[PDB]
């Protein structure tokens, strides 16, 4: 328990190297590395019904060493390129948790998560995978409901991913811009916290400058 | 380390680029005439802070 | 055709290894392979119909790997040292491919070959050739009249190095200030995007520096 | 045909490399390298109906490239990992195209190909599947019946890696020994080929220790 | 369980690079990694009631991922520094463990933890701290009763490392000439195995040349 | 490599050892009493159009 999440911190720490990522991709075959990632994951969200954060245990901890590797993964063109044609399931399980966890519930967590969503949206079939997946709209309301400001920084930074580049950009991008919460995003392009203020100021920006 | 311009301007240096298949292929053009998205890489937590 | 362009594809991510670049230099095959390189390259160029800039599936693949490769050897010191001594009939495609590709065609083959002619042009062999070029200077106009700004970022960067090192500047100097388009150029000094921004700002307090 | 063979060659050169063979297991995914490696490989035997090589061909030296970059992966404990775990059809494809190839044809060919299979017989699994793979034991017979010493010694090569081990011992290996042609191995230990006499020896003395 | 072990394989995998293996002793979190891995190991060894290991499903590759992590480790200069600096309860636990483990009892495990006992003798201190440790001659000579020939040229080079250096070499004389199994040795500079043949043949050839020297 | 026992002889030189999952768990025991296999590694032919250095 303890040892396993040793494992898993050195793992995230190694993970920022391109050179460790491509050495991890192809080991998920015999390991089923990724597979059982979302399963520890979701085990992990599933077992605290109640209590906002568990901080410090080395159950959270694990759990914050195997987002931080699959964050970093993604972070590399063939990690995220991977990810979107083998770990399809993995994608799922991160989504599916961050509509599972309540407002200020592991909020490390579902910053690690949402980091992770926007690495892999960098690449063309993880931005179409992402975008179209079940109830994705309704989840980025949702989380921006979150009064935790990085969650909601990490939110807008995935949104504004989202805006950018086409999606055919025909009517499918455009009605995508008109169902978001843009009286949250005027509000937090108001906000105090200066990081936060500047991704809902940059993602209005972007949002004026695309409308017809 | 020998017929390549050495530079004296430490701060003007040149700096060559690698490409890779799927951040050429796979990848959306995110270098555009609006901003540059770039991934996020993230580094374990220093819990109980610095000794 | 697709085994082809799979073995190029491993090559070109095997590649952005200085160990495997120096490994494919010390090849008997090495300057078969440049050679036809080339020849792959300005075949694959001279079969768009207009249509969309890659028709993709292979064949666009095989020459974007193509590309790729000569770039990431390019990258190596001994690799951009290679081809200008080996392979300078590859640098002449490849100023000619950016030239018979019109504007807003093939955009990605254009930045991967300008990335390639930046890394040639570190070594001082590889500028003196790419900047003797005919037509180097009309060339590198005409390239910034694309409306797509990585390309654009990546002209502005090989013109920053041909400025760089005023003793190849200060021979095509006649040449460049008395065509350099002042309503392209000086209209992308803009704050837009970061990486064109100083790309331009870099280029200005150089090119107009001249005393 | 010219273009894909010289990069399949500079692939091999490369593939000496371990760095290099775990950067190509992962590429395997988005082109099926291994899996359209077999395809190319069948498709070259069958194309020499009423013939035997050409070889200093460009189609000949792509198939070479092919069948040396698979004996590379397994090679590395990781390569012949993946084969017998991903590429269990490429192995299938080998001892397939092993026993189709008349004695004398494509020698070089079915040189490399031995190689690989003794390669991946190294994994535990892969020589649990290569020894229960159809008709392989009448395959070594067929295989020591050419007149190629070099031929020769790699089946050699392989039954010797085939004989060493457990395989369970209790007559699931007894059998096994009993069944190869001895009488060749025989003649094959005072050959004129010290290469491989010093084979047919070495198998010799295994078989006369395990028995 | 299963989870640990990947996690565990995935770092044995990268650990094999310089460049990772420094990154690891850079992480602030590698000295409580290494002592948790000692008790691991120890834990794991003292539930075997002989047997054999059956490849024990995440629990043996766990315990040969953490053996090999220490290898790997080991084999990189400022790693086998790190270990004799830091990590010391470790070798200690690897010497324990070599002596408790019976002849053709985890010899995978064996060859790993010889291995690491070898690469961290490369380094000065390291090879002080294991010659010096408590029954170090006696568990020599018995390694070298193991059965397989991997074990046996483990403990040769080893061996060779110790009576390379002969200021170290010189604390544990006596014993050296005693009880060392110049029998075992002398059969092993005759094994059909070229390995382990030349490694008992040099071996053989340093042990007469500083008897005489 | 401040540390470290830098050897006054090069042919008794100390070389490391370093090790691998599949090398450890996946691969065949071949280090015997007998002989030890090793995989053969195949490098390019060298065309019957050889000319020289
Ligand atoms: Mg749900
Ligand atoms: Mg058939």
């Amino acid at each position: 328990a303890e040892m396993g999440a040793a494992a898993c911190t050195l793992l995230w720490g190694v993970s920022s190297s391109e050179e460790v990522v491509k050495a991890i991709l192809g080991g998920d075959k015999a390991l089923k590395f990724f597979s059982i990632t979302g399963q520890t994951m979701e085990s992990f969200v599933k077992s605290l019904d109640g209590d906002v954060q568990e901080l410090d245990s080395d159950e959270s901890q694990f759990v914050f060493a195997l987002a931080g590797i699959v964050t970093n993964v993604a972070a590399i063109a063939c990690g995220r390129e991977f990810l979107v044609n083998s770990s399809r399931v993995l994608l799922d399980t991160i989504l599916q948790l961050l509509g599972d966890l309540k407002p200020g519930q592991c909020t490390k967590l579902k910053v690690l998560m949402l980091m992770s969503l926007y690495n892999v949206s960098i690449n063309l079939k993880g931005l179409k995978y992402i975008s179209e997946s079940p109830g994705f709209i309704p989840l980025l309301w949702w989380l921006l409901s979150d009064p935790d400001a990085e969650v909601c920084l990490h939110v807008l930074r995935l949104v504004q991913s989202v805006v950018l580049e086409p999606e055919v950009f025909s009517k499918s991008a455009s009605e995508f811009r008109s169902s978001l919460p843009l009286q949250r995003i005027l509000a937090m392009s108001k906000s105090r916290n200066p990081r936060l203020q500047t991704a809902a100021q940059e993602l209005l920006e972007d949002l004026r400058t695309l409308e017809h | 380390n020998e017929f390549d311009r050495i530079i004296e301007n430490q701060e003007k240096s040149l700096k060559a680029s690698k490409s890779t298949p799927d951040g050429t292929i796979k990848d959306r053009r995110l270098f555009m005439h609006h901003v540059s998205l770039e991934p996020i890489t993230t580094v374990p937590f220093r819990t109980t802070k610095e000794r």
